[PDB]
Order: structure tokens, then C-alpha cells, then sequence
């Protein structure tokens, strides 16, 4: 991709692929109504 | 970088944090709070002073 991508997973697999993918590099999942998502959002921002 | 400081009488209390080795792990990065900005401490540093 070169434009950041916009998963549509109704049944929960592609998210569950994308944990297991990367793994390894440390990803966090978060979401738009959290309120820790300003932090964890300019964590990576700073850290890959 | 290894870095050497001279003039210690003068010392700048903000290595205080980096002295005592008040590092933050997290996410696999080290992280350490010089001042109000946090940097990821490279384990390669050393400083003399």
C-alpha cells in the first residue's frame, strides 16, 4: 500500500492476521474512542 | 556516542536522570527523561566526566 489501509473484517480474521504479522515489531492495538489514543498514537509516532 | 564533559564543579544537574540510570523500558526501546523530552538511550552511550 502507499496510502495507509482501511480494513473492513466484519467476521474478525484480517484483525487477528494483522496482530499475528506484526508481532513481532512490537504493534499495539488501540482505538478512536480510548482516550489513551493520543498517547499511544504520538509513542509511535516517535518509536516505529 | 561516548561523551567526555569537563569543568565537573559546574555540573548541570539535569544528568541526574542519566547517572542514576532512571531509565524507562518499554515497547523494547530504552528510554530515558533528559529534561521534558524523552530520548531512546542507546546502550552504546557512556559519558566521563
Amino acid at each position: 500500500f502507499n496510502r495507509y489501509p482501511l480494513i473492513i473484517d466484519p467476521s474478525g480474521q484480517a484483525t487477528e492476521f494483522i496482530m499475528n504479522e506484526y508481532k513481532d515489531r512490537k504493534i499495539t492495538r488501540t482505538s478512536f474512542l480510548d482516550d489513551a489514543f493520543r498517547k499511544n498514537l504520538e509513542s509511535a509516532l516517535r518509536f516505529g | 556516542n561516548p561523551l567526555l564533559v569537563q569543568d565537573v564543579e559546574s555540573y548541570d544537574p539535569v544528568l541526574n536522570p542519566v547517572l542514576n540510570r532512571e531509565v524507562r523500558r518499554t515497547g523494547g526501546r530504552v528510554l530515558i527523561t533528559l529534561g521534558d523530552q524523552d530520548i531512546d538511550l542507546s546502550p552504546s552511550f557512556v559519558i566521563f566526566l
